[PDB]
C-alpha cells in the first residue's frame, strides 16, 4: 500500500545481505531498477543512488541496468514532452566506445529503447551515436531478438 | 537386406577372422619358429586347427560392394569391373577418365 | 556498405609467451590435383600470400603422373575387347624457407583453409635444432 | 556398337542436357567431374569410402526432392566438410525448400558425421543443350 | 546537473576492499546456475552473418578440423613414452632367464616393439598370454629338459 514502506522493506534485505557477509552481484540492483519501472515519478532520485553505488562496489553497470534507467525517465506515455530529461546524453557519453558482453537477460532490450527515445525527441545525431555504439566490437550482438531488431 | 547369401557369408567370416585374430597370431607363433620343442609345436599345430573354420582369413572372398561379385573387382574401390565402369563412365568417379594415347 | 561502416573491428588475442619458437630451415608443400589449372590459381594465390607476409618462396612442377588401368568390356565374354582407363596426377611444390613456427603455423592455416576441393597437400617441415646438452658434452 | 552412357539419337525431338549429351570419352575434355574429392589422387587413401558415400549421397537427394532435381548434383570435398550443389526446379514452394534443407543437412550430418551444407540453385525449367 | 555518478548514493554497502572471496564453484554447478548461463548465451546469440562465423561456431564444437592440419590432433596412446613401446624386457622376468623359452620370448618382444600399431597395454597383452601358455604346458616343457616358473 505504501510505497515508502516497501522501499524500506527492500532495503532491509539488502541490509541483512551485509549482516551476513554475501556481497551483491549485477542481477541484485538490476532486480532493483527493474521494479522501480513501476513508480516513475518518485523512483528518480533512488534509481540514480543504486548506479552510483553499483561503481563504488565495483560491480560494473551493464546495457540492462541503463535499459532500466532510462525506462524510468522516459515513459512512453509521457504527457510531459515540453521538457525532457537530458539523461539519454549523458549516458551514451559515457557507454561512447565501449564494449558490452552478455550478463544480464535484458541487455538486448537497451538498443531497442534507446532509439525510441531519440525517435520521441527528434535528435538525430544522438541516434547517430546510439547506432554507432552499436557498431563498435560485438555490440551487434545485443540489438535484440525478432520483435525488438525489426522495431530499432 | 544384403547383397545376397554369398555376401551375408562372406560378412560373417570377416567379423569371425577379426574376433580370433590375435588368438590366431599368438598360437600360430607359436609354430613359425625352429626355437621352441616339436613336441609344443606339434600341440600348436592343433589348437590351431580346433579353432572354428570361419576365423580362417583365407576363407575371405572380396566381392562388389553393390552386387557381390566374386570376381572381376578392383580392389581400390571394392567394385566390380561392371559396376565401376557405369559410375566412372558417367563423371561420378573423381579423377577417372578414359585412357586416350 | 556506403555510410554504415563498423568502428572498432574486435580483432584475436595473440599473446607472446615465454617458451622459444621453432626454426624452420625448410618448408615443402607438395600440393596434388587432377586438374592443372586448379594449381596454377592455388599457386597465384599461395605465392602473393607468402610475398605479403614476408615469407621467401619458390615452386617447380614435379613431373606428372598417369596411372591407367585395362577393364573388359562387355559384361560376358568377348575378351579381346577392353575399356582403359587412366587417373593422371599434376604437383606443384612450395618451398619455401627461413620461417619461425608462428609463421609457419599461420600460413599453414590459411592455405590449407583455401585449399581447393580434389588438392591434397603434402607438407614436408625441416625444423633445426640444436644438439642435445648430454651430447655436447662426452661423458664416460 | 558403345552403349556405355549415350543418349543416342531419336528424330530431333528429344531435349538433352549439356551432361547427356556428351558421351564417356569427352570425360576431362568438354565435360567435368561431378564429384571432387582427393581419394583417387596418387598415393591417397579412402577412395572406397568416399565412392560409396557418393551413391548413396546421389540416391538420397532424389528421394528427398522427388522430381525437383533439374541435374546431376555435384559433390564437393573439402576437409572434413561435404558441399552438395543442386540444380532444382522451382516446382515446390519456397517454404518446402526450407524444410528439406534443414532435414537433409542435419540427417546427413548424423550419419557420416561430417559438416553437410546444400547448395540450391533454382532454375525456371531444365536447361536443354540441343535437341537430338 | 542529473550527473550519472556525481551525488548521494544509498551507502547502505561499502567499498569492496575484499573481492570475490567465496569461489566461483561454491559447489558443483546446479540447475539453476546451469540454466541460467543458458540463458545468458541466448541473450546474444544472433544468427551467423557469413561463413567465417559458421565456420568458428562449427569449430568450437569440434564439428570442423583445426588448422593447421595435425594427423594426431586428439590421438594419444595413454601419454606413453618411446622407452615405453620399445624397452619391453621387464615384462619378461617371470620368464626362464635363459634357455629355449627366453629365445623365443626375445624374438616376441623384438617385434612387439617394432609394433606401431597396438598400444602398450596390448602388447603387455600378448605378453601375458604366453606366461599364461607355458604354465598350462608345464608337464610337456619338463619332459623337454626345459623348467618354467
Ligand atoms: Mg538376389
Ligand atoms: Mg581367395
Amino acid at each position: 500500500e505504501k510505497f515508502e514502506e516497501k522501499w524500506n522493506d527492500i532495503l532491509d534485505l539488502l541490509k541483512h545481505m551485509v549482516a551476513q557477509k554475501v556481497k551483491p552481484n549485477l542481477q541484485t540492483f538490476n532486480t532493483i531498477l527493474k521494479g522501480l519501472r513501476k513508480c516513475y515519478s518518485l523512483g528518480r532520485i533512488p534509481a540514480l543512488q543504486i548506479l552510483r553505488e553499483m561503481k563504488h562496489i565495483g560491480i560494473e553497470p551493464s546495457l540492462a541496468t541503463y535499459h532500466h534507467i532510462i525506462h524510468l525517465f522516459y515513459p512512453r506515455d509521457l504527457s510531459a514532452i515540453k521538457m525532457p530529461s537530458l539523461i539519454i546524453y549523458d549516458i551514451m557519453n559515457e557507454l561512447e566506445g565501449r564494449t558490452f558482453s552478455p550478463q544480464d537477460l535484458d541487455d538486448g532490450r537497451f538498443f531497442q529503447l534507446a532509439m525510441s527515445v531519440c525517435s520521441s525527441l527528434r535528435d538525430l545525431e544522438l541516434a547517430y551515436q546510439v547506432h554507432r555504439l552499436l557498431n563498435t566490437g560485438d555490440n551487434r550482438k545485443l540489438v535484440g531478438h525478432d520483435p525488438l531488431r525489426k522495431v530499432y | 537386406y544384403y547383397v545376397d547369401w554369398r555376401m551375408l557369408r562372406d560378412l560373417k567370416r570377416r567379423k569371425m577372422a577379426y574376433e580370433y585374430a590375435d588368438e590366431r597370431l599368438r598360437i600360430n607363433s607359436l609354430r613359425k619358429n625352429t626355437i621352441l620343442p616339436k613336441d609344443l609345436q606339434e600341440m600348436a599345430g592343433d589348437e590351431i586347427a580346433a579353432l572354428p573354420r570361419d576365423s580362417c582369413p583365407v576363407r575371405i572372398r572380396n566381392r562388389c560392394v553393390m552386387t557381390s561379385r566374386p570376381r572381376g573387382v578392383k580392389r581400390r574401390w571394392r567394385l566390380s569391373r561392371i559396376v565401376f565402369r557405369h559410375l566412372a563412365d558417367h563423371g561420378l568417379l573423381s579423377g577417372v577418365q578414359r585412357a586416350i594415347w | 556498405l556506403h555510410v554504415d561502416v563498423p568502428k572498432d573491428v574486435t580483432r584475436p588475442t595473440i599473446t607472446t609467451s615465454d617458451e622459444p619458437d621453432t626454426l624452420y630451415k625448410r618448408l615443402s608443400i607438395l600440393v596434388k590435383a587432377h586438374d592443372r589449372a586448379v594449381l596454377d590459381s592455388y599457386e597465384y594465390f599461395a605465392v602473393l600470400a607468402a610475398k605479403e607476409l614476408g615469407i621467401s618462396i619458390k615452386v617447380h612442377e614435379p613431373p606428372r603422373k598417369i596411372e591407367r588401368f585395362t577393364l573388359l568390356k562387355s559384361v560376358h565374354i568377348f575378351k579381346k575387347h577392353r575399356v582403359q582407363y587412366e587417373m593422371r596426377t599434376l604437383y606443384r611444390c612450395l618451398e619455401l624457407k627461413h620461417l619461425t613456427g608462428s609463421t609457419a603455423s599461420v600460413y599453414l592455416e590459411y592455405i590449407q583453409r583455401n585449399l581447393p576441393e580434389g588438392v591434397a597437400m603434402e607438407v614436408t617441415k625441416t625444423q633445426i635444432q640444436q644438439l642435445p646438452e648430454h651430447i655436447k658434452e662426452p661423458m664416460w | 556398337k558403345n552403349r556405355a552412357a549415350r543418349v543416342r539419337v531419336a528424330k530431333g525431338n528429344k531435349p538433352v542436357s549439356y551432361e547427356e549429351a556428351h558421351a564417356p570419352h569427352y570425360i576431362a575434355h568438354r565435360k567435368g567431374w561431378l564429384s571432387l574429392h582427393t581419394g583417387n589422387l596418387d598415393g591417397e587413401d579412402h577412395a572406397a569410402e568416399r565412392t560409396l558415400e557418393d551413391v548413396f549421397l546421389r540416391k538420397f537427394m532424389m528421394g528427398t526432392f522427388p522430381g525437383c532435381l533439374a541435374d546431376q548434383i555435384v559433390l564437393k570435398r573439402r576437409a572434413n566438410q561435404v558441399d552438395i550443389c543442386a540444380l532444382v526446379l522451382r516446382q515446390l514452394p519456397a517454404h518446402k525448400f526450407y524444410f528439406l534443407v534443414g532435414y537433409s543437412e542435419t540427417l546427413l550430418s548424423h550419419f557420416y558425421k561430417c559438416p553437410v551444407r546444400l547448395h540450391l540453385q533454382t532454375v525456371p525449367s531444365k536447361v536443354v543443350y540441343k535437341y537430338i | 546537473r542529473k550527473y550519472l555518478f556525481k551525488g548521494k548514493r544509498l551507502s547502505i554497502f561499502a567499498d569492496k576492499a575484499f573481492a570475490d572471496e567465496p569461489p566461483e564453484p561454491e559447489a558443483s554447478p546446479s540447475l539453476w546456475e546451469i540454466e541460467f548461463a543458458k540463458q545468458l548465451a541466448s541473450v546474444a546469440d544472433q544468427p551467423f552473418e557469413n561463413g567465417f562465423e559458421e565456420m568458428i561456431q562449427w569449430t568450437k564444437e569440434g564439428k570442423l578440423w583445426e588448422f593447421p592440419v595435425n594427423n594426431e590432433a586428439g590421438l594419444d596412446d595413454d601419454g606413453s613414452e618411446f622407452h615405453e613401446h620399445i624397452f619391453l624386457d621387464k615384462y619378461l622376468e617371470d620368464f626362464p632367464k635363459q634357455g629355449p623359452i627366453r629365445l623365443f620370448m626375445e624374438l616376441v618382444t623384438c617385434g612387439l616393439s617394432k609394433n606401431p600399431y597396438l598400444s602398450v597395454k596390448q602388447k603387455v597383452e600378448h605378453i601375458e598370454w604366453f606366461r599364461n601358455y607355458f604354465n598350462e604346458k608345464r608337464d610337456i616343457l619338463k619332459e623337454n629338459n626345459i623348467a618354467f616358473t
